[PDB]
């Protein structure tokens, strides 16, 4: 799977953190459903009893 | 005693309020009737 | 003091100012005498009711004041009172003829027949009713004729 | 309707109009479509929107 | 200290404007880009008036 | 009562839009005026009269 | 023998009446003529379109 494709490598510019030498990508998905049409996903409706 | 001779004056530009402005010299207002700006979008 | 500005709170489109442009020097009635006035006041449509009496809209007419139109430039209106014996000119929609030589009064105005009920303003539900100017002896004539009723 | 400022306005082409009856015995008899006559000088054509 | 435009938005007609101003009363702004562009067919302007 | 024709024929200056919120909840709740909301594709543009 | 014309006369719409057409559904004949005889400020065009 690995050996299959990913040839080539592009630059380009987000923001990480920093938590325990592991440093992971921060992200939102706002441009991804700024004037679109369904629900984006990580808006949810919890309900408690 | 004298005159209020203290008087000072002020400027449009001078001011940071036209930092909310974009100020436009135009000599036909008064032949003006209606200003519209019109926006087509599509969505994605 | 002479010169009366006003206002219009709906916007005009060409249509409006094209048949407000034909209005110069028409006489409109201003119930006020005061400076900064507003249009809903203009004219007589604040005041006309039908089934409350011709009389009643004859006599505060009467006591309006009047006006000229004069040099509309968009959401601007610009009445000028005339003056007490300066010579003016006038032009009347009234469907009635004139003469070089008699007088005029104000009436309140009468459907002539065709019924066409389009004065050339309308501003939503508002519209503007323009006082008939009236020869003197059918002036006279119709004021004779309603005592007589 | 017809804006009779744009014919008061825009230049014009020259021409020697004949016809044989007068002017006001054509218009008041209605040979024409449409009439526009001021008899003094009508500043309707000086304002414009 | 910041820069600040020094004086005001001087604009103003073309001609082309001004002879559809007083034909159908109404004003479009940079005719002339409009035109260009239209001919061309390039259906997006680089800026407004 | 706008031409909608002039709006999608003529060549438009293009941006980066920014509705505060959903552009369709301001549609459909009149932050403007005159606002033509047709799906699809309506070809009613291509008649010039 | 009489001269006659050859062939019919071809009527052109200019670029600039492009514009009126879609905007204000008008059509002025020789626009361009009525712009700089209007700039020019002379009142008769000394050829009709």
């Amino acid at each position: 799977l690995s050996q299959a494709g990913a040839h080539s490598l592009t630059p380009l510019s987000m923001d990480v953190i920093r938590l325990g030498e592991k440093t992971v990508i921060m992200e939102n998905l706002r441009r991804v459903y700024k004037n679109t049409d369904t629900k984006d996903p990580l808006e949810r409706n919890v309900d408690l009893t | 005693g004298t005159f209020c001779n203290r008087l000072e004056w002020v400027y449009f530009l001078t001011s940071g309020l036209a930092a909310a402005a974009h100020a436009i010299k135009f000599h036909d207002l008064n032949k003006l009737t209606t200003g519209k700006m019109l926006f087509h979008v599509q969505v994605p | 003091e002479a010169n009366i500005f006003c206002t219009f709170d709906h916007k005009l489109s060409i249509a409006d100012v094209g048949k407000l442009t034909k209005l110069v020097a028409a006489v409109v009635p201003i119930p006020q005498r005061l400076h900064l006035i507003k249009h809903y006041q203009l004219g007589l449509h604040q005041f006309v009711d039908h089934t409350r009496g011709y009389v009643r809209l004859r006599g505060l007419l009467r006591n309006m004041t009047l006006t000229l139109m004069r040099r509309v430039e968009g959401n601007q209106i610009l009445l000028h009172v005339p003056t007490h014996g300066l010579l003016y000119t006038v032009l009347n929609t009234g469907p009635v003829t004139w003469e070089k030589g008699d007088a005029l009064c104000v009436l309140p105005p009468l459907f002539h027949g065709p019924l066409a009920r389009e004065n050339l303003l309308t501003l939503g539900q508002w519209e503007l009713v323009l006082p008939w100017i009236v020869p003197m002896p059918l002036a006279l004539e119709i004021n004779q004729r309603l005592l007589i009723m | 309707m017809e804006n009779w400022s744009a014919l008061e306005l825009l230049p014009k082409v020259g021409i020697p109009t004949d016809f044989l009856t007068h002017v006001k015995t054509s218009a008041g008899e209605e040979m024409f479509e449409a009439l526009r006559i001021y008899y003094g000088d009508d500043p309707e054509r000086y304002n414009i929107h | 200290t910041v820069s600040a435009p020094a004086t005001y938005g001087n604009f103003v007609l073309s001609p082309e404007n001004a002879v559809t101003a007083i034909s159908y009363h109404s004003i479009l702004a940079d005719f002339n880009s409009y035109k260009a562009h239209l001919t061309s067919g390039q259906p997006h302007l680089p800026n407004d008036s």
